[PDB]
């Protein structure tokens, strides 16, 4: 209770290691607090982050030939506001108290047709065509834009599309959401918990393995027209089964969302 | 042959999606890898060690600052040197001027995405002094008493468990705080949170949320030699026990900031960053 | 993977067994480690039928 | 490997939901708990008796 | 509830056995209590594989 | 390490046959860098062609009456440009290793209506009749176009599809893509790994056994209408599970594709 | 008796199709044949050989030209003869003067479409010479030494592991350089492309894709008789060894070319086109 | 009703067994009763599984 | 009939066993009769549990 | 084919077993030959099941 050295090590304290109750008795619990009230156990992180949240802010195809670009593993750094208003997942929330992590990721998509902006709009009513690029060569360099968010739009360069890359065709009259995911294709086992600043990894912070080599992209079997037809879509994310985050670290800051 | 059906008719609930909030189940998501089977593999040593931090008591446990108070020779017998409120729910502003970002610790940044709380939570005090320091101190848990504002009356010493520390050659002082309380569980909320007033008094309802307080009285005033500093610092660590759990996990309230507090803070930020990331000064 | 996804038909249940009266269960001094029944995928073996399919065959 | 398909084609009906009216059977809602097998216990003693106190007797 | 789903799939109806005359059956003096088969949810058990997927494995 | 004879032969090389290490020391792996960083394990081209990449390019029904042809065996020589802009695949990119193949071939396609250029498209409503042609008769004969490329549009002749020749109806308001697969069907057990500079097959080749004499159609239940009624299609192969490329040779010369 | 339905009522997910992008699985094609159950039968002899030739082992292996350098009578001590980029991406110009077009070899076709290799290559060196030629040559593998550009002053040869050949009657040297790098894997990615470049000097980030060089340097300077050619054409031979692995399959980044190089070149082809398939001339 | 329900999985077909030559079989004398092996409905029974789901457990 | 497509479920293919080198495989003196496994049809019997359906309980 | 399609079933994947941890395994000198276990299609059969199916019956 009272010494020169009653601290406990960090190390022993998560072996469950802890003072005397102030109280005497031995510290006991069981299941019946969580069987007779909540109806489950919640006991690890790992089961929190596989939730799905929602991933991007009002993405839309507006112009000719245009396609959605998406880096599937990148966080992007701490909101700097007292009027923070983008989306915020399990995932990204406790991946902050940690520095390392490894593992493949699940995307999801929905998307509707509108004819400008607050008329009516229904479901797309055609195939998305989705592919994956993953060497550092030709067509990954090219598709690469450090200023643009983790889920982005852009008319696609030759070279892309035309090459047979993994590609996987989804009929949404018939699945409903678009669902895929990519795998870990890492070059080592663990990656850095890093974060960006603004917008994108570039060559370098993939070369380092800052982040796997990874860039989906999503095209419409459809016509875009800035005038009069444009794609309204919404993606979603979760990290896959096969996800761990390790060593941790202390916390950062906090601060309230914009309430309005 | 190609024989016609003639055999079960099934019943079939078409999915859009399978499982998407939950945790465990099955996902319908098409692999983009060649294979159809692709998964890395997990073992002990990945990251240097055997155990799995994502369990919650891994995180929990971890022995965190979170406030001071001093104790000075002046202060006489009775006198409330600090009071902290039991609680997971660790998020104070940042200071007296800034209310607007704030300090959190690892049992914080989990309620401040939960619903519910139980279990234990362990108090540290180290005391910055001398051996040439004496004093006695009365350091008690008191169940359902916050403060003289929404609480009747000043407790009843008598009536309060509690531990009387005789500190002269001692520096460090520890005990676990029992869960203590109605129902199996109790509510994760901020205590200052503006929803607990009732009749113009603040945080009112918080019996809701909070088990009660943590206080420390002098009993003997503190003495000291003539040749060290009349005053000790006392650092307050907290953490929780290895029965503390949460229940209903949901969107967290606050979330991560990376911006600035005060032109001073940030100049010491600067030094520090150009003292850790220089190829000379920058 | 594999594992869970065959226990989860059997059962119809991620659930693999019967109940037990949560008045007398414990798991406080239970920790976790890396590495368990389900951290080694099904995958990576070298039995005849599964070298072939590896191959394409 | 990938074979082409070559066996059963089942028949089937599709449901926009199922056992609406009725008291058993089975029901299809997505499950808002983080657990997709959220469910509480029943035991004697919950609120004072050993007893079912809505079986119409 | 998993015991339930099980049982409907073997059976393809929720009745679990083979009838009865209804004339020679009474059920009169039955008298129901709150703790029963079913009373129990199976994600409420320690054993090995269950623990595992408790942990998010 | 050095003498007047050290070369290895080829067939040799080919068992695993290897010069001892400038290390000294024996060499040797495990599947860790698989298991622990991508997920999979890689060892084989006849797993990598069995991926669909896209087939043919810039198909369009915009003609009374019209039909899709598609000649699914035939690979078509290289580009002898430096703008090369057409689809490539897996399977005829590794084609070019091998002297002869054998084996059935998979072909998938998805569609849309649309009334003129740039206008919305919207997933056919109606079904597709596929059929497949295989005797050097008259009816293969007069479907034969040597300058027409393997994914074609023309208007059927007549002694075509009122003969009752292998037939598979699809509906794609309700399976989604049009999935089908031509056999091997071929005169013998394999096929010189030949390449077509212009175009399709002529009768020689298929007498030959250059190719499996096969020519599948795609036709729609709907009326077309050059002034405002056009259908727009995507197709996609890739091998059957029963296919098999051997006996390797030398490597050809490589150029970059157009890339802009 | 037709009862009605009371049973499961099962969850399901549709396809527009299935495993399109995987090599394993289901593929749920409708067959034009008129067995539903259609399927050639594969086995040993089918095209002369009872080996898998697609299996990667079996083309990576294959001894493959790549390039050739000049041992001359005057090349002094320590005169560097030839340096080569230890990976498996063997990707170059057709020449100086055509680089818009390319040679390469079955380890540079295959790793033209991958993401990672690892593993080991085997170097052979043929010495077209003559048994009055006499000199000792010094060959090593230096891990993580690229060039005088990128890479920190000149290799200590005294740390480097290396063989010192006697090539009198000799004319071949054979060995493999094993895998050596920081991690399971490295990238696949040729040694000149421009995204490697980082403060204006050309591949300075090429440690991520290769792991070192091959070098040949003059130890003792080549003599030769008065009546033989005073100089020895040395060809390179390369190809992968027994553990060369490939990992992210994707797109091609170049692409097969028929076309044309040179006027020169033309015609030599024609001439032996002309030899190869005439029935008399053309 | 849930007997027959079963045997139509199993056999996927209301026909029960393997067949017989038609030249030698006769049923003119068969004459049917109303208590056969499908009057009784398999909801009418006590068993402790089917009185706890009866009563809405 | 009803025997095909039960096969048809076991194996999800037609096929009904393991494959043999066809090198050394010949019906070349193979005469087909019009009486055979699969001529008789399922729903020509008379076993109680048949013949309670076909008139209609 | 047939033999593949049946695994995919009974395991929900294609993965015929248990896995094996990685650090111990080795495929480094294992060469394949194109006669195997899923080189010999099922429907090359003569037993008496399968000749009755192939004519028609």
């Amino acid at each position: 209770v009272m010494g020169e050295d009653q601290q406990i090590p960090r190390n022993e304290a998560q072996h469950g290691v802890h003072p005397i109750s102030i109280d005497t008795h031995r510290i006991s619990n069981n299941w019946s607090p969580q069987a007779m009230c909540i109806g489950e156990k919640v006991v690890s992180i790992r089961q929190l982050i596989k939730r799905f949240g929602i991933f991007g802010d009002a993405n839309t195809l507006q112009a000719d030939g245009s396609s959605f670009v998406v880096a599937p593993f990148t966080v992007t750094s701490p909101t700097k506001t007292l009027t923070s208003t983008r989306n915020y997942t399990q995932f990204d929330y406790y991946y902050y108290l940690y520095a390392f992590w490894r593992g493949s990721m699940r995307i999801k998509m929905v998307a509707e047709t509108q004819d400008g902006t607050g008329t009516p709009r229904k479901k797309t009513n055609f195939t998305w065509f989705v592919r994956m690029f993953n060497s550092l060569q030709d067509s990954f360099n090219s598709l690469i834009s450090t200023s643009s968010s983790a889920v982005t739009t852009t008319v696609l360069p030759s070279g892309t599309i035309n090459m047979g890359p993994s590609t996987q065709v989804i009929d949404p009259t018939v699945e409903g959401l678009i669902e895929v995911e990519v795998p870990y294709y890492n070059i080592s086992h663990i990656t850095p918990a890093v974060t960006i600043d603004d917008g994108t990894p570039s060559m370098e912070d993939y070369l380092k393995g800052h982040s796997p080599p990874c860039l989906l992209t999503f095209s419409p079997r459809d016509s875009i027209s800035a005038t009069n037809h444009i794609i309204t879509a919404s993606f979603m994310r979760a990290l896959g089964d096969d996800f761990s985050f390790m060593y941790l670290l202390g916390v950062p800051p906090l601060v309230n969302v914009a309430r309005a | 042959s190609k024989p016609t059906v003639q055999g079960k008719i099934g019943e079939c609930k078409l999915r859009g999606q399978g499982r998407m909030a939950n945790f465990d189940g099955m996902d319908m998501s098409h692999k983009m890898a060649l294979s159809s089977t692709n998964e890395i593999e997990t073992n002990e040593g990945l990251a240097g060690t055997s155990l799995d931090v994502m369990d919650l008591s891994r995180v929990l446990s971890i022995p965190n600052y979170w406030d001071r108070f001093t104790w000075k020779t002046s202060d006489v017998i009775n006198t409330v040197l600090w009071d902290n409120y039991v609680s997971p729910f660790k998020v104070k502003p940042y200071s007296a001027t800034i209310t607007d970002r704030f300090r959190c610790t690892h049992m914080g940044k989990v309620a401040n995405a939960f619903t519910y709380w139980r279990g234990s939570m362990v108090y540290t005090f180290k005391f910055v002094k001398t051996q040439y320091h004496s004093g006695r101190l009365r350091i008690s848990f008191i169940p359902y008493y916050y403060n003289t504002t929404i609480s009747t009356g000043t407790p009843d010493v008598s009536r309060t468990q509690k531990i009387v520390v005789d500190l002269r050659t001692s520096t460090a002082v520890s005990f676990t705080v029992p869960y203590i309380g109605s129902r199996p569980w109790l509510y994760c909320i901020r205590p200052e949170s503006s929803w607990l007033s009732k009749d113009n008094t603040d945080g009112a309802l918080m019996y809701n949320c909070v088990s009660g307080i943590v206080r420390v009285e002098v009993l003997n005033q503190l003495v000291a030699a003539q040749n060290v500093f009349s005053e000790i610092d006392v650092i307050c660590e907290v953490n929780g026990g290895p029965d503390l759990e949460f229940a209903g996990p949901t969107c967290p309230r606050y979330v991560p900031y990376a911006g600035d507090f005060t032109l001073a803070d940030t100049r010491k930020i600067e030094a520090e960053r150009t003292q850790e990331y220089s190829n000379n000064e920058d | 993977a594999a594992s869970e996804l065959k226990q989860l038909e059997t059962n119809n249940s991620p659930s693999t067994a019967l109940g037990q009266i949560s008045e007398g269960l414990t798991t406080l001094s239970h920790i976790p480690v890396l590495g368990n029944i389900f951290s080694t995928p099904a995958w990576i073996s070298a039995k005849a039928a599964d070298l072939a399919k590896l191959f394409g065959f």
